[PDB]
């Protein structure tokens, strides 16, 4: 509940963003 | 007028590092993430990573995870990319690009495409030392052809003109090729009427600024 | 792991025709994060389409993106002279940034056979140490061309390099140079040097040659 | 900390799932 | 909210024919969380497809789900008598569980005109204050039928109710019953009671009637 | 196999509450979420919410969150749905459905479709009071046709057979229609040989269990 999550086309699922 | 201006071409030996800069303009620098992408000759574009100027957040491609450093100077609206331990395969054009405009309604990173690209910075990695070209004539024998072989120089580029620029039609200056020696070579040719061979002088003007080597070579029929 | 494959490798069209570029992805792109770029020699690449079907800023409505799942298309309703360039598709976001190999949109014109010329190494280069034999194929179309070097009837393979000019902005032709490299010692050890050129505009292969010694 | 997310076709974005929503 | 629209409303087919059901969504279903259900009157609904194209256990291969984005489809290669039903599409998961309005897969048969019968109110009923006049349309096909009530040539509107049986599993026909309601006082005030029926199986509207009192 | 057995039909007055049960068998009751969905006459199926029998966790549709209660009794493998402050529009068939199985690599709720459904529980909400029907003849007059009008009863259902079930050919018992009075009415007909009128006895057997009303009426020409 801090970083944003988005849909990954590679994994076909929602994942967390990077960068810190 | 969103614009990204990059530092000039570089030539480095294996094992050394290089630092390229990207100065933004036409928008609020701190509000947009910057991507770094490169393209080596004959290869596909290769994403290296991105940096958020505002908070310093960064993401790296797994291939450059430990030898690249991304930095940003919000004071100068400039982003930097440092690539260490250079090897031949790092020879390429390095581009910086700003992501596209954001909207709260858009999902995370929906705007992470390369919206605006810089012109790119060429980085050559080679053990070769600066060297001026030897210029050899390609003598002419309807329509005739003659030219100049510009061989064994480093690094690129060399410029070639004919008759100080007075002769342009029919001129073809080919892309250089990298020889196994690590030196470049190219030819410049011009087709001309065979009937002009005894009355029209043809001189190729070669300039290789990196070595401060300039040559004017008159090309004439070999008195076989 | 996403792999993008573009097709065709080269699109040859004349102004006014419609250009359709294909991009096949190994993974269905449900996120719609697909972009297309235009890249001309010596110029910064330019975004054409983003989000699969959204035209970038300053982009003519002649450009349109479409597709879904694993197949995407970039279409240029009618091609203009300013459109000839390389076009690339790309997926972005969520740590997946990969590009297609690109499709070259080049200008179609009538077939033009090349004028062939062969140049022996200069006394100067020989005096300096080595030998370069050059064969020039001038102003031809299409780009496809085969150059075969023969030394004393021996077929040469692997010891020559080819260079081609960008398509001419005036007559739409190409020119190519092929350089055969050999030691001064080998050059003097042989007599007949020849380059055989095969091209669509040539009824039969054309050969240009010279004898080491007399002209 | 980290949680499992699912795509919401209704909100067109990824939302978290903790045995209630 | 996500809105699903199914088409067509009814699908009339004979055993052996191909059935294609359509379902359009207001929102793009990137998650692929789309299911299709079969529902026979009086029985528990049954899952047919889940995840857009995954056949539920026990489901024949003649059934197949497909689609993407906003358009989804359910297909039955060869309709079997056991397949006549109701079919519904639905999106599920992530707080969105809306269903389409459904498509009725009805068995087509040869057109059959209805046998029409009219019944006057019983004296037993008249003794309590109200009069029910009933019209019967027996074993017809297709389902579309119109009943018009007339009392002394006056078209009745707003005072009748009708009910229709489910399609007969044996002969694929429908039957309909219409009841015209009047007060005892009004019924005794008129003479001719008629039921006019319009149906595709009748090249001309059929009228059945009786004169109050004398038969 | 996987089964869901629901409780019997209910009839309620507006403002009251109703509790429907759903008993599962054939699988590990505590390992699957249970959905509740309803379908009112002429309306689309309507999702009400779900409950996780293991921990009692749940999700509600915004439409029913304020007046529906979901509970579960794991020791009895039963799930319950209680709908309060009942209104006429709540008249419908209420179904419970189990979600599907899942694989370790799926995404959350990929399995939240209605994998197996119960046959549904009918709930009627009306201010009407129980009342037996009046059975009127639908007299024939030459095939021929005759029948019985089962009028003004509440609630559904009523059963109708002919000649004690001996007559099934040509029989059609229609769906009841609801009148403004709040009472139902239905007709049952039968096509018969015209030549049998007056010789063959035709009796419609009507049974309305809710009001313990049974009537056997002979239908013959006037
Ligand atoms: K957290």
């Amino acid at each position: 509940h801090e970083r944003s999550y988005m849909f990954s086309d590679l994994e076909n699922r929602c994942i967390a963003a990077e960068a810190k | 007028q969103v614009q990204l201006v990059q530092s000039g071409a570089e030539v480095k030996k294996p094992g050394a590092s290089v630092k390229v800069s990207c100065q933004a303009s036409g928008y609020r620098f701190s509000n947009f993430v910057i991507h770094w992408v490169r393209q080596a000759p004959g290869q596909r574009f290769e994403w290296m990573g991105w940096i958020n100027p505002y908070n310093g957040n960064k993401e790296f491609s797994a291939k450059f995870q430990d030898r690249v450093t991304f930095t940003a100077d919000t004071s100068a609206n400039t982003a930097y990319m440092e690539l260490r331990s250079l090897r031949s395969a790092d020879t390429a054009v390095y581009y910086c690009a700003r992501v596209g405009p954001y909207s709260w309604d858009d999902s995370p990173q929906d705007n992470y495409y390369m919206d605006v690209w810089g012109k790119g910075t060429t980085v050559i990695v080679s053990s070769a030392s600066t060297k001026g070209p030897s210029v050899f004539p390609l003598a002419p024998s309807g329509t005739a052809a003659l030219g100049c072989l510009v061989k064994d120089y480093f690094p690129e580029p060399v410029t070639v003109s004919w008759n100080s620029g007075a002769l342009t039609s029919g001129v073809h200056t080919f892309p250089a090729v990298l020889q196994s020696s690590g030196l470049y070579s190219l030819s410049s040719v011009v087709t001309v009427p065979s009937s002009s061979l005894g009355t029209q002088t043809y001189i190729c003007n070669v300039n290789h600024k990196p070595s401060n080597t300039k040559v004017d070579k008159k090309v004439e029929p070999k008195s076989c | 792991e996403i792999v993008l494959t573009q097709s065709p490798g080269t699109l040859s069209l004349s102004p006014g025709e419609r250009a359709t570029f294909s991009c096949r992805s190994s993974h269905s792109i449900r996120s719609r994060r697909v972009a297309w770029y235009q890249h001309k020699p010596g110029q910064a690449p330019r975004l054409v389409i983003h989000g699969v079907s959204n035209r970038a800023s300053g982009i003519s409505d002649r450009f349109s993106g479409s597709g879904s799942g694993t197949d995407f298309t970039l279409t240029i309703t009618r091609v203009e002279p300013e459109d000839f360039a390389l076009y690339y598709c790309q997926v972005y976001g969520a740590s997946s940034y990969t590009f297609g190999q690109g499709t070259k949109l080049e200008r179609k014109r009538t077939v033009a056979a090349p004028s062939v010329f062969i140049f022996p190494p200069s006394d100067e280069q020989l005096k300096s140490g080595t030998a370069s034999v050059v064969c020039l194929l001038n102003n031809f179309y299409p780009r496809e061309a085969k150059v075969q070097w023969k030394v004393d009837n021996a077929l040469q393979s692997g010891n020559s390099q080819e260079s081609v000019t960008e398509q001419d902005s005036k007559d739409s032709t190409y020119s190519l140079s092929s350089t055969l490299t050999l030691s001064k010692a080998d050059y003097e050890k042989h007599k007949v040097y020849a380059c055989e050129v095969t091209h669509q505009g040539l009824r039969s292969p054309v050969t240009k040659s010279f004898n080491r010694g007399e002209c």
